DNA sequence: CTGACCTTTGTTCTAATTGAGTTGGTTGGACGGCTGCG
DNA sequence: CGCAGCCGTCCAACCAACTCAATTAGAAC
């Protein structure tokens, strides 16, 4: 019974919620994808890609079987299975469970929810039981490979780098890491700088050896990074591809990540 | 000298407007082939036929079409010594005209007739045929119209002192009219007598003295009613002279067999001399009503002739492919088909094709016609439009068809013809009916008028029956194009020719003009088959006889006039007169109607018995003696009668009303109903001996007579009608409401336990099914209740139901009220008020109210919905699973998989979602329709799909729909060209449904794509509203559960992929092997985290 | 001794569509308070 | 001890969803 089971007992639940609390009804509408390795949540925000990898490590019991499965988070296109992890959607939550059943396409997922009610006991939040069917086919496009460079922006200097970005669509913006490791992010109007090393000027870094400068045409970057309450985060760069990209992930053991397409401006 | 009155039709013509296509000049230059000639030409109009040539207006030996005409111009063409004896004749039509003695000096009329029209009088002309096939007109002298006014009132107001004074004061009023159109009117043009009568309106109304005033002209009567002494109430001033003739001579009829007889002092009918004939007839007679009697024995029709005709038109302007408009000189009638039938025999006798330009019918068409034993077509060839149209009208006059039919001839064919004949050529139409001049020949469109139910045609002696009218009343279809009707009713596919195709066929030469000819002939042959299936003239003449009105009014002039004329017959012979009270003329209802019980929605798998009252509202009028004449609004009126024994007292709309019982005074409405109820019985009496096709025809005739009986109730309910009485109407509905509730309470008291039922019906014992016994009303509308009979078997409930109905009826109500047991369901889906689907104990499926049987919806969604219904009702696995859903509250199914037996139900929806996307989709399956209910300007909400399509058609100069036509449309996908178009014409906007509507022909021609999202959401919509009843009537839950059947799919957009592929290989799921899938997910997590 | 034209059975009901108004929720910006650093 | 910056809280704005009303088609009776 239930060939696939995934469980979040209280010991592990807070491991998810600590990553999910910064999310404020921002990720509620998302695709799920499942295999042996855990859950991947995915959504587009203001026209740019966001991902949350929830590794099977973060779970108290886990089993996967057969091919990967994918599900949209909404039910009735109104309620959502991700709701459990939002703020105090429910005041208490002793555990939550995903179970997947059936075969090939047309597998059936149920999400089951239990709450402490004092009295030394927990009971089903039965009316809130969610039932969703695997989508028959999907394409999802997901990132790969080792990043070229990483910078570890703590919350204050993340905020400064973020505030220095432009707006609308006309205005330019560029990320830089030049020789001596200045991390001199700038626009034609505004400029900042941070001392990359492989006092409060410094950004701790990896693979900073490689030096570059690159513009971004993407609007709303900061809007996305606020919707997500980004409590600081590492920036890691992908530069070997014919179109480069910058991935921003929150600082922590598990994190939401957002991937921004850079210009192929060499 | 010539005839006593001038003939106004053309018998000679030396000069005319010549208009014809230049492409008929076969040896003209290519540059000269376009457009039309238009100029005057001085020669006699000609016709060509088979190498021979004749003048159109000549009568003699070698004619090209048949003739039933005696006179032509002033010449007589009967053989010498022609003089048939007339005894019996059949009348099909009646005319009213005014004759003046001075205009008739030279006609050798006997003195008795001259006295009746001195100085002027109305003459009533019976039109008909002898059993030897001679056309006859009998002119009846001596009928006068009249009205009444209260004597005391008239005396007070005018200070009159003798009847002669009132005649002098009326003559004064006429003389002093503005326009002075009554010169010469004198007191002797009027006669006034004092009589005793009673106003028909309430029981306590006393008889009084009235002047009855005879008038020699209806034009005079009209003026007096409108304008003379407006403070004084007038009675029966709206009754025409025909009605006076029919009602004052008991037994006389507007359709049927008469004979001539000696009259009051042994007077005899006088034969007219041919130069004194008023009409196109073989023989004419002058007589008075004393010289006529009805012939009871004779019932068969004589050898009347029916013409079935169709026209074809060619636009001639710069856009060859615009629809033709009759007011444009260059948009011409090019062909007319004309088929002549003997109505006594059903046989087709002639097939005539009129053709502008030469026309050679294809040999295949001729061989086909010969194989069916039909007459060989005669093709008549003309050089110009005028010559062809004159010829067609000449045929209509010289052959004189008593009946004329066609398909959509009232909206298109006759209007197009008459426009050309009136506006382009200046031909007077008043001589082209039966009369030789001064007769009616008109069409009335609906137009801007708020009132008119329909368009109408009147041609003075000619019964027009448009089969488009007939068919729309008898078969329910989304389209009424003739090919769709032919498929549905006659069961054969005609090929069809579009107006876009005709201009290219026409220009190609004689053979292709022959192809057009074949299409016209085939069309006319189909219309003939439809005519002789439905036989409308027999149904219409039966009603005409009973109502006392002529057959043309029976076709066109509504229900109220039928009821009014019947009431007038009875009123007169009881001493009542009917007030006119109609000197003038809100949007809401006048009174409370029927009670509909709140349905116990659900799927019911126990037997359900339906009880319904036979002829409810008529039976209430009869049972409780309801009438104008039996009503009182005062208690002092009934003070001398005994309560309950002599009168009903009833509260109706917050007033205490009283209706006297039949032993105190019979209801005129009660008596009126007897004939119509009898007529309906006589039809239904014939159903069980009739064939499977006859039975369907008889059922529709039956239902039309029911409409007349119910319109007697309706008549009383018409604010601003001919004789309103909202007290009577509201009483009927009140009593109906009481009876419905009484019937429910009876059933719930009498048979609560099986013991009680077995005590009333000992046969019940064999009928007991295993569970608990219950009998409970789960629904009912107006005059029927639905009793759920769990614990009893369907097999016996039919028999037991008849006995229950009898019992209830005899317990509760007064005859003629009869509750009947109509049918038993074995399964029933009560969806909502007026919406349910069920299976009758035989196996037959019945469907009421749901979109599956409404004409608006497309064939794709209908066929799919029918498939879902068939699974619920006839698949045991599905029916069982559907019955299981009721064991849980509806919302519990949101959190649980459904009973497994609903597999096939879900499979039908997934197939529909597949098929709807296929490129080989037939657009015709996606056509929606709505009626244009009114003139497009009269709509308040203007954002409607059918109105969108209406204006598009108008701007593209396509055929514009008529009012009351159904308009087909499809919903197109919003490609950006749509946003551009609609924004441009009006002034991320998601367009409304009404802005995506489009003509199906345009959408085909321009390869426009259908809106798959609209159609599939509308399909789920239909399913949802029909199956909410299986889930507690909750539409939101039903919608959600139905969506769980559908295959969901998700992808990134195309350009989004075109970017992302550059960096980040999305092999997740489809697009890679399961191995590559797990590989890429591993590849991704470990770098994204 | 001469002209004409308006018409015409009832009420009850569901559902789709369109348009307007209301309600709720979430996010973003500004201002104040508290803590840390000079 | 004073000033400046950062964080938290409250209020307003903006956008979407739902509700209600009126019109219309079209049926059932
Ligand atoms: N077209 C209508 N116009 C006016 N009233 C109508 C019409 N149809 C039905 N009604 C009213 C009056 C009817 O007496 C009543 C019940 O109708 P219904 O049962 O359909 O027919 P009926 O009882 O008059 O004849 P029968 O039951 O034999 O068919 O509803
Ligand atoms: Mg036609
Ligand atoms: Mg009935």
């Amino acid at each position: 019974g239930a060939p696939c089971q995934v469980v979040l007992q209280g010991a592990e639940l807070n491991g998810i919620l600590q990553a999910f609390a910064p999310l404020r009804t921002s990720l509620l509408d998302s695709l799920l994808v499942m295999g042996d390795r855990g859950i991947l949540i995915h959504n587009t925000i203001f026209g740019e890609q966001v991902f949350l990898p929830l590794e099977h490590s973060q779970f108290s019991r886990y089993r996967w079987r057969g091919p990967t499965a994918a599900f949209l988070s909404l039910v009735d296109q109104k309620r959502s299975l991700l709701s459990v992890f939002r703020a105090n959607q429910y005041p208490d939550l002793r555990r939550v469970e995903l179970a997947i059943t059936g075969q090939a396409p047309f597998r059936t997922l149920v999400q089951r929810i239990w709450t402490t009610t004092s009295d030394g006991e927990a009971v089903e939040l039965a009316s809130e039981t969610l039932m969703k069917r695997e989508l028959t086919s999907f394409v999802v496009l997901v990132p790969q490979g080792t990043p070229d460079v990483q910078l570890r922006l703590t919350r204050p200097q993340l905020t400064k780098v973020l505030n220095a970005t432009g707006a609308d669509s006309a205005t330019p913006t560029t990320f830089e890491l030049g020789v001596n490791g200045k991390f001199s992010v700038f626009t034609t109007s505004t400029c900042v700088t941070f001392a990359a090393r492989e006092n409060a000027k410094t950004v701790y870094g990896e693979n900073t050896h490689r030096t570059f400068s690159v513009v971004v045409d993407d609007c709303s970057m900061r809007a996305v990074l606020r919707r997500l309450q980004v409590g600081g985060g590492t920036l890691k760069f992908f530069l070997t591809t014919p179109v480069p990209s910058l991935c921003v992930t929150a600082t922590g053991p598990n994190a939401v990540s957002a991937v921004f397409l850079l210009k192929p401006q060499k | 000298t010539g005839p006593t009155q001038r003939h106004t039709y053309y018998s000679e013509c030396d000069e005319f407007r010549f208009i014809a296509p230049r492409v008929l000049d076969e040896d003209a230059p290519p540059e000269k082939r376009a457009g039309v000639h238009d100029g005057h030409l001085k020669r006699a109009p000609k016709v060509y036929c088979g190498g021979d040539e004749r003048d159109v207006l000549r009568v003699g030996s070698g004619g090209f079409w048949p003739r039933r005409s005696r006179l032509w111009g002033g010449v007589d063409h009967a053989p010498a010594g022609f003089n048939p004896t007339v005894t019996v004749f059949h009348v099909y039509d009646i005319l009213e005209n005014v004759e003046h003695a001075y205009g008739m000096r030279a006609a050798q009329f006997h003195a008795r007739f001259m006295d009746a029209i001195t100085p002027t009088g109305t003459v009533i002309t019976l039109l008909g045929l002898t059993p030897e096939g001679h056309r006859v007109a009998v002119h009846v002298y001596g009928t006068r119209q009249y009205f009444y006014m209260n004597k005391e009132e008239v005396d007070r107001h005018l200070q009159c002192r003798a009847p002669r004074d009132l005649c002098e004061r009326m003559a004064a009023a006429l003389r002093e009219s503005p326009g002075a159109s009554f010169r010469g009117i004198s007191a002797d043009h009027f006669e006034a007598e004092v009589v005793e009568r009673t106003d028909v309106y309430y029981y306590e109304t006393r008889p009084a003295l009235f002047y009855r005033v005879y008038v020699r002209s209806g034009r005079v009567l009209s003026y007096l009613c409108d304008n003379f002494c407006p403070a004084i109430k007038k009675y029966e001033g709206g009754v025409d002279a025909t009605t006076r003739f029919i009602l004052d001579n008991p037994g006389f009829v507007t359709f049927g067999w008469y004979r001539l007889k000696p009259g009051r002092n042994n007077t005899l009918a006088q034969p007219r001399a041919p130069m004194a004939f008023g009409t196109s007839s073989d023989v004419e007679f002058n007589c008075t009503a004393d010289n006529l009697a009805i012939e009871g024995g004779m019932s068969d029709l004589p050898a009347y002739k029916l013409m079935c005709f169709d026209i074809e038109c060619k636009a001639g302007g710069e856009d060859e492919l615009a629809f033709p408009v009759a007011g444009h000189p260059e948009d011409l009638v090019i062909q007319i088909s004309c088929l002549l039938y003997d109505l006594s025999t059903t046989a087709l006798e002639h097939v005539l094709l009129f053709s502008l330009g030469s026309c050679d019918l294809p040999e295949s068409h001729l061989n086909e016609l010969a194989a069916r034993g039909l007459p060989t077509p005669v093709v008549l060839e003309f050089d110009s439009e005028f010559e062809m149209l004159l010829a067609f009208m000449t045929l209509v006059k010289q052959y004189g068809p008593e009946f004329v039919t066609g398909y959509n001839i009232i909206n298109f064919d006759w209007p197009f013809l008459l426009a050309k004949l009136t506006d382009i050529y200046k031909v007077p139409l008043d001589g082209y009916g039966r009369m030789n001049g001064r007769g009616v020949f008109r069409v009335w469109d609906i137009g801007q008028s708020h009132f008119q139910k329909r368009s109408k045609i009147k041609v003075n002696g000619m019964v027009n029956i448009d089969m488009y009218g007939i068919i729309t009343d008898k078969i329910k279809l989304s389209s009424y194009k003739l090919n769709a009707v032919a498929e549905a009713v006659l069961k054969d596919k005609k090929k069809d020719l579009s107006y876009r195709d005709i201009p290219a066929y026409y220009a190609a030469g004689p053979a292709q003009r022959g192809v057009i000819g074949e299409y016209c002939i085939q069309d006319s042959l189909l219309v003939g088959q439809l005519f002789f299936k439905f036989l409308p003239h027999l149904e219409l003449s039966a009603v005409a006889r009973l109502a006392g009105i002529n057959i043309t009014r029976t076709i066109y002039d509504g229900q109220q006039i039928r009821v009014f004329t019947c009431l007038l017959r009875l009123a007169d012979q009881k001493g009542f007169i009917l007030p006119d009270t109609q000197g003038r003329f809100g949007r809401h209802v006048g009174y409370q109607g029927a009670r509909v019980l709140d349905p116990t929605s659900g799927f019911h798998v126990n037997p359900v018995v339906v009880f319904d009252f036979a002829s409810l509202y008529p039976s209430i009028i009869q049972a409780h003696n309801l009438c104008f004449s039996t009503l009182s609004l005062r208690a002092d009126a009934v003070a001398h009668l005994e309560a309950g024994k002599d009168y009903l007292e009833i509260e109706v709309g917050g007033r205490r009303l009283f209706f006297v019982k039949a032993h105190v005074r019979e209801s005129l409405l009660s008596i009126l109903l007897r004939d119509w109820l009898a007529m309906r019985k006589q039809i239904r009496s014939r159903i069980p001996q009739s064939s499977p096709e006859e039975a369907v025809l008889l059922d529709k005739q039956q239902a039309a007579i029911k409409v007349v009986c119910n319109s007697v109730y309706g008549f009383t309910g018409v604010q601003h009608g001919l004789l309103p009485c909202l007290h009577v109407a509201a009483t009927v509905t009140t009593i109906g409401r009481e009876m419905l509730l009484a019937t429910r309470e009876y059933v719930h008291a009498r048979w609560a336990a099986f013991e009680q039922l077995l005590a009333d019906f000992p046969e019940a014992a064999d009928m007991r099914a295993p569970g608990p016994y219950s009998m409970r009303i789960i629904y009912g509308d107006t005059d029927s209740i639905f009793v759920l009979c769990r614990g009893l078997t369907a097999a016996g409930l039919t028999a037991v139901g008849d006995k229950m109905a009898s019992h209830i009826s005899r317990a509760l109500f007064l005859p003629p009220i009869k509750l009947e047991c109509e049918k038993t369901f074995t399964k029933l889906l009560l969806i909502a008020k007026k919406k349910y689907i069920g299976v009758i104990y035989g196996g037959k499926m019945l469907i009421k109210g749901v979109d599956l049987v409404r004409k608006n919806n497309c064939a794709f969604i209908n066929r799919t919905s029918r498939a879902l219904v068939d699974l619920l009702f006839y698949d045991d696995t599905v029916s069982g699973a559907a019955a299981a859903l009721a064991e849980r509250p509806a919302e519990e199914w949101l959190a649980r998989p459904l009973p497994e037996g609903l597999q096939a139900f879900g499979a039908v929806l997934v197939d529909a979602h597949r098929r709807i996307t296929d490129p080989e989709r037939d657009i015709q399956d996606f056509v929606l329709t709505a009626e244009l209910s009114r003139h497009p300007r009269a709509y308040t909400n203007k954002r409607l799909a059918h109105l969108t399509v209406y204006y598009k058609l108008m701007a593209r100069r396509a055929q514009v729909p008529s009012i009351k036509d159904r308009i087909p449309y499809v919903i197109v996908a919003q490609t950006r060209e749509v946003e551009e178009t609609v924004a441009r014409l009006a002034a991320p906007r998601k367009l409304l449904v009404s802005e995506l509507a489009e003509d199906p022909a345009y959408a085909i021609a321009h390869g426009v794509a259908l809106n798959t999202d609209y159609y599939f959401s509308h399909l789920l919509g239909a399913a949802c509203v029909t199956f909410k009843a299986l889930f507690g009537n909750n539409a939101k839950i039903t919608e959600s559960l139905l969506k769980r059947f559908i295959p969901e799919v998700w992808h990134p957009p195309d350009d989004v992929a075109a970017r992302l592929r550059t960096a980040g290989f999305g092999a997740v799921g489809a697009g890679a092997t399961a191995e590559e899938t797990r590989r890429m997910l591993h590849r991704a997590f470990d770098t994204l985290a």
